[PDB]
């Protein structure tokens, strides 16, 4: 199967945030008929001051948030709580609805020619590619024996059967 | 329903603590299309000539352009207005950044401020909610430190924050409004900010912008993206760097100064060096630029980068642009680490890096030539570059002589006396100018230098180029696709045009060409500073994706309204006209349209009266610089004619 | 007002000794302490040392589909991996994940415990978490350990296959 990487150079981008803008623009509907930075697939994480300019793509959706939150530093640079977390998470705004909190979640513009968001970057801080990657039963049975083991048969045969 | 524009406004009373959301007249925008030229209908209609800057009835107005929150690429200036301080005429004030598309988002077009705050305070917006917040704790604070603090207590990272610092608060008639990497810079809008109040303006928006015609709209975009990125690989030939491609001018990427540095005036606009640009000096520059200049950034939907982060040792971050780089070096005779590390604390305070550095040399000169003394300036350090520090503290404070000083050059001469309005050479209606003093009169400039009501050079010129090329084929190669001239003729007078000889200036080219000429590039601006967009890639650098003939198609497809090259070019006629009316209103007459005595070294009296009356009669105006009834009701300014006969300014016949 | 938890991560500190993953998987053996894995610690070091990169990347949320599209990032000159700070459980790597049954891994924060383990462990100091009130309510869906398992292994393998083995378990 095909395997699609988002190639993200943080170096070069400059926070013009324009992938926002086309993003959410082509989303619309009609599209183009409106835009709005808050109904991007894709977010820039922006700090001037700390020289951060991180362009973020919506991942996968999560009904509930980590028991703890991480904060990196990096090569001098103290990034946001969850600065890296693609997540639609019940913890912030980012990849949700303004309006509704629905999840958002990048398709790669499915359908068209090329992803907007890498068309409008100028600077070309993005860009997609792809690759091919290769695709038993007896890992089903040994976590169930280790879901046994760790909170007991009779406790794990009743929630089965519910 | 409305496009492009929200339709709503704000109207707060800082006096009462009142806001309130009024929606406004669509007819308004057929005629003034928005940003300046709604700014300047507002103004005209609600502050009367009888207002002082300083009065609680004076209005500031924060303006975001008719296209911004649209994906026009650079489109993201907010329009500052009001009435200014140091030259008792009209003020508006660009600004970039990110703040203007963030109102849009938020749902409003404009926020007009009147009366007075007793207390320190700021205004904050989330789409529908508003309110006025407690900004005591503020007080002092940097523009850009202020703007942190308050992100971290509202809790809204996302939020974009425009703020004065103590020099707005102390009510210094230079003083900006400053945001990220982008100041409303002159005008002393920064002072009026601080007179009612105001500490900042916080806006957080997440509603959606619409357009009219959605494809027609995007297919505008795209084909100004395809030209950026031509215009790019195509450098205007035989340029400098920092004039060849787009965008404002690129002084954080180019590290030549060598036409800056030789061919500007150091210190009070007064020292002409000649041979300043050596190998030691050019090395020097570029390592402490290097090591100073940590990233190129953009404006919001821009490509350019013009910006660009600056990290001195031992000191906090700011963001620099443009030719803010060179005045505090150039003006204090110094380098350009000194001019980095000032610059850093004079934009926390919020000072205008034109003015501001002129205030300062022109002090030092006082005090050099005995006019002022040494028990003016007290505990005052032995190094020049101490001495800069020194009195900059003084002046945000307004402690002693910088309460003086704070006043700009033209108000402080006055006080001062005893001959000190001599070395104040460099001003233009109040205003200081740029610090160039050539030799040769150039008959497109003077013009220019007249009549700008931003009283700005760099704020008027731009299409046009400012030198001609000395062989017909480099010419001949420029106007062939030169798409962006209004009429062929423009093209047929850069081929005449020649650097030396019979059609050299001042004489050529002609009073008639150089009337179109000056007509055409301030038009541009116009357009620009009511739609706003960025001049970077419109109005300022030679051959923009944005022009005359694509403009009116941005407008119909994005506001829905009727527009074409020809209703364009009489909006923009007249909301300029307007602004003129307004400054007419208060007092401005032909007398006060005169450039600086020492500017040129050449003067032809007679060539300037040409051409200055021949320049009123294509704007419509009187031998006196006043909109005649005839201008005014062919334009749909009748009220204006109405109001001029009234109050005496205009005759009835 | 809650309490959100906060692991401060300093990748400046880190050594990559890795003894954050011994005590983790080690504490979390059945019994306890009996055996020690890394593949099965929910605290997991990108270590490259030629590239100077050590990040502890603590196990996050469930996920039973792998991202349309992965990203990849380049930062401050460093080339990180493929989906080089991504938390999840994801189908798509091996990750926080055991290693012979496929079951996600998740950091409670050694709840019941006095202290994080691994935190305990890192003796240079670059672990920490720290607490906070908030405002904002709780709107997760909170299941179980033992739920978000069991409903893992039902998408992979079916309700029916999934019940007929636990009764032929127990
Ligand atoms: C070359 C010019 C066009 C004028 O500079 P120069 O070449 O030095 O022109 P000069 O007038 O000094 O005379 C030179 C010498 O030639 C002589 N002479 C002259 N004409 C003739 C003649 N016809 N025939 C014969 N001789 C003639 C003349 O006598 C003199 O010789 P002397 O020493 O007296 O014996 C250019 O530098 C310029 O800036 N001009 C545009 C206007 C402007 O200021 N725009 C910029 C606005 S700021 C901006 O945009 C910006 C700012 C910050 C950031 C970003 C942007
Ligand atoms: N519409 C408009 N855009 C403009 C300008 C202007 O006067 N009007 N000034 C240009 C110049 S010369 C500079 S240096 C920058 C300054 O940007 P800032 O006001 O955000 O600091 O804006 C550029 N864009
Ligand atoms: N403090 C400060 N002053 C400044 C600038 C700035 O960036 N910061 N820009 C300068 C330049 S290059 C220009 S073109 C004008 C911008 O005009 P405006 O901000 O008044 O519209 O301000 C000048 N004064
Ligand atoms: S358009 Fe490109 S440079 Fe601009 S914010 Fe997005 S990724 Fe960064
Ligand atoms: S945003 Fe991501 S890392 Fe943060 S709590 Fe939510 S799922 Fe966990
Ligand atoms: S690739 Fe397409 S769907 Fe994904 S963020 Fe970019 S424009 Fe949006
Ligand atoms: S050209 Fe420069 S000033 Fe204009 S919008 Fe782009 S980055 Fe900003
Ligand atoms: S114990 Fe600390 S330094 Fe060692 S690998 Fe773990 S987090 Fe890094
Ligand atoms: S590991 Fe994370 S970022 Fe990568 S595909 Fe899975 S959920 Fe998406
Ligand atoms: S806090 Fe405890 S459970 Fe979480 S990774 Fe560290 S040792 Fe493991
Ligand atoms: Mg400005
Ligand atoms: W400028």
């Amino acid at each position: 199967r095909i395997v699609k990487t988002i190639n993200i150079d943080a170096d070069k981008c400059n926070g013009c945030r324009a992938c926002e803008v086309i993003c959410s623009a082509f989303h619309a509907m009609p599209p183009y008929s409106s835009n709005n930075p808050a109904r991007s697939r894709v977010r820039v994480v922006r700090d001037p001051l700390r020289d951060i300019y991180v362009p973020l793509y919506a991942g996968e959706y999560t009904e509930s948030e980590c028991i703890g939150r991480d904060k990196f530093i990096i090569d001098g640079k103290e990034y946001d709580e969850c600065g890296f977390c693609r997540a639609s998470c019940p913890s912030r705004d980012l990849f949700r609805e303004p309006d509704s909190g629905l999840p958002l979640k990048c398709d790669l513009c499915d359908g068209e020619p090329e992803p907007l968001c890498v068309k409008w970057c100028l600077v070309g801080a993005l860009s997609v590619t792809e690759r091919e990657v290769e695709e038993k039963r007896t890992e089903m049975e040994i976590g169930l024996e280790s879901l046994i083991s760790r909170f007991g048969a009779d406790v794990v045969a009743d929630t089965v059967e519910q | 329903m409305r496009y492009a524009e929200t339709g709503y406004v704000l109207e707060v009373d800082l006096t009462k603590g009142s806001i309130e959301r009024v929606a406004t007249d669509p007819r308004d925008t057929e005629l003034y299309l928005g940003g300046l030229g709604t700014n300047a209908k507002i103004l005209w209609d609600r502050v009367p000539p009888e207002v002082e800057p300083f009065s609680p009835e004076n209005l500031l107005i924060f303006a975001a352009g008719l296209l911004c929150g649209t994906p026009a690429t650079g489109c993201n200036r907010t329009i500052v207005s009001t009435v200014s301080p140091q030259t008792k005429l009209m003020a508006f004030s660009m600004m970039g950044g990110f703040w203007a598309p963030e109102l849009k988002y938020a749902g409003y077009d404009k926020i007009i401020f009147r009366g007075k705050s007793p207390e320190l305070v700021y205004l904050y917006i989330n789409n529908d909610k508003v309110e006025i917040r407690d900004a005591s704790h503020l007080k002092g604070k940097g523009a850009i430190e202020t703007a942190e603090i308050i992100k971290k207590e509202l809790n809204e990272p996302r939020a974009q924050v425009a703020a004065i610092g103590k020099a707005g608060e102390n009510r210094v008639f230079y003083a900006s409004i400053e945001q990220g990497r982008s100041s409303a810079s002159r005008g002393g809008i920064g002072a009026v900010m601080g007179d009612k109040g105001l500490k900042a303006v916080v806006v957080r928006g997440t509603k959606d912008l619409c357009v009219a015609k959605p494809e027609e709209y995007i297919g505008l975009c795209n084909e100004v993206l395809d030209y950026i990125k031509h215009r790019e690989e195509n450098p205007i030939p035989d340029v400098m760097p920092i004039l060849a491609g787009l965008g404002s001018p690129q002084e954080m990427k180019v590290h030549d100064e060598k036409w800056h540095t030789e061919n500007f005036n150091w210190g009070n606009a007064r020292t002409r060096r000649k041979d300043f640009w050596t190998d030691e000096v050019s090395h020097a520059w570029e390592k402490t630029m290097d090591k100073a200049r940590t990233r190129l950034i953009s404006c919001y939907n821009c490509p350019m980068k013009c910006g660009a982060t600056i990290s001195m040792e031992g000191l906090p971050t700011y963001m620099m642009k443009c030719f803010t780089k060179l005045t505090y070096t150039m003006a204090a005779y110094s380098d350009l680490d000194f001019g980095l590390r000032i610059a850093q604390k004079a934009t926390e305070y919020g000072l205008d890096g034109f003015s501001a550095p002129q205030v300062m040399a022109f002090a030092f000169e006082l005090l050099e030539k005995g006019i002022l003394k040494d028990s003016d300036f007290p505990g005052l350090p032995e190094g020049n570059e101490e001495r800069f520090f020194y009195l900059l503290d003084k002046i945000v404070n307004r402690d002693g002589i910088g309460d003086i000083l704070a006043n700009g050059t033209y108000w402080a001469a006055q006080e001062i006396g005893n001959g000190a309005e001599d070395y104040a050479h460099n001003n233009i209606k109040k205003h200081e100018q740029l610090p160039l003093k050539l030799s040769m009169l150039n008959p497109i400039y003077y013009l220019m230098y007249c009549t700008g009501e931003k009283i700005n050079i760099t704020q008027i010129e731009g299409q046009f180029p400012q030198a001609p090329y000395p062989k017909l084929e480099q010419r001949e190669a420029f106007v062939e696709d030169w798409i962006q001239v209004p009429d062929e003729k423009f093209k047929k007078i850069f081929l005449e045009w020649e650097p030396r000889g019979e059609k050299s200036m001042p004489n050529f080219p002609t009073v008639d060409m150089c009337c179109d000429i000056v007509d055409w590039q301030e038009m541009m601006h116009y357009i620009d500073d009511a739609l706003g967009q960025c001049a970077g890639l419109s109005s300022f650098p030679l051959k923009p994706p944005y022009h005359i003939h694509n403009y009116p198609k941005f407008i119909a497809a994005g506001a829905g309204i009727e527009m074409d090259t020809e209703k364009l070019k009489k909006a923009a006629k007249r909301y300029r006209t307007l602004v003129r009316a307004f400054n007419i209103r208060r007092g401005m007459r032909r007398v006060d349209e005169q450039p600086p005595a020492n500017h040129w070294k050449n003067r032809f009296p007679e060539l300037e009266k040409e051409l200055l009356d021949s320049y009123y009669k294509l704007k419509g105006w009187n031998d006196d610089g006043i909109p005649t009834k005839e201008t005014l009701d062919d334009l749909g300014l009748g009220y204006v004619g109405d109001e001029f006969i009234k109050r005496g300014i205009l005759s009835a016949g």
